[PDB]
């Protein structure tokens, strides 16, 4: 999720 | 002084922050619940006497003080349980500037992250490396190490 | 010496016991997820690094090297991530013997906690504070403060 | 529960 903890 | 430390229970997001702060210091850990109860306070307070050496917890209201679940938790892990009454009237003060602080950090991070615990401990990390000069991460290291020798 | 640290993931109860290992000192950190995944791993990261200055961490697998969060968390926080090849082969045996220890003390607590992670909190507690004679928080805070000065 | 971390 283009995200630190997620970067998908 | 090393071993006291202050609870401190703040919301964001229809959730609730709870932070224990180092008095001496000014260095903090935090977490975030979907609300405060007893037994959410006792396990956070026994995280951080597993990774401090906590001897003293100030309470931040009167419902963690009394309940049994803190108290347990404050036997098992050797801590005395006190009040967090403001004897000295600066620390509502402090207290308050602190979450107001944190809370801009957080929405400074916010977009950074997909989730609020996330942004919560990002602003941690910036909270306890901020240099003031020594920041708060060296300050609490520099205390304890002091008592220990 | 001081900034470095070592990831390690054990199983019990059907789920994963997730360790950061200061390995200086031997102190731990440590957190129950459903299982290991690069998201998880980094939040965990995330957490270690606010709390203490994190220069390295050799990772526990191939997969949480190679996890692009699990990269992101470490950019964020100012950590190099590394592999956790044991090229010392005494390593394997001192994570292997630290699991083993860590879950005979879940065992004996286990009774007094409703919660898994409550009974590996409460080990965490157990293995930093035991005297070695310094405890392993004890040493942390020593070797930390020597590096500070 | 009589638990530490739940004491009912
Ligand atoms: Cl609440
Ligand atoms: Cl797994």
């Amino acid at each position: 999720a283009l995200k630190i903890d997620n970067m998908d | 002084s090393p071993g006291i430390w202050q609870l401190d229970c703040t919301h964001l997001e229809g959730k609730v922050i709870l932070v224990a702060v180092h008095v001496a210091s000014g260095y903090i850990e935090a977490e975030v619940i979907p609300a405060e109860t007893g037994q959410e306070t006792a396990y956070f307070l026994l995280k951080l006497a597993g990774r401090w050496p906590v001897k003293t917890v100030h309470t931040d209201n009167g419902s963690n003080f009394t309940s049994t679940t803190v108290k347990a938790a404050c036997w098992w892990a050797g801590i005395k349980q006190e009040d967090g009454i403001p004897y000295n009237p600066q620390s509502q003060g402090v207290i308050e500037s602190m979450n107001k602080e944190l809370k801009k950090i957080i929405g400074q991070v916010r977009d950074q992250a997909e989730h609020l615990k996330t942004a919560v401990q990002m602003a941690v990390f910036i909270h306890n490396h901020k240099r003031k000069g020594y920041s708060a991460g060296e300050r609490i290291v520099d205390i304890i190490a002091t008592d220990i020798q």
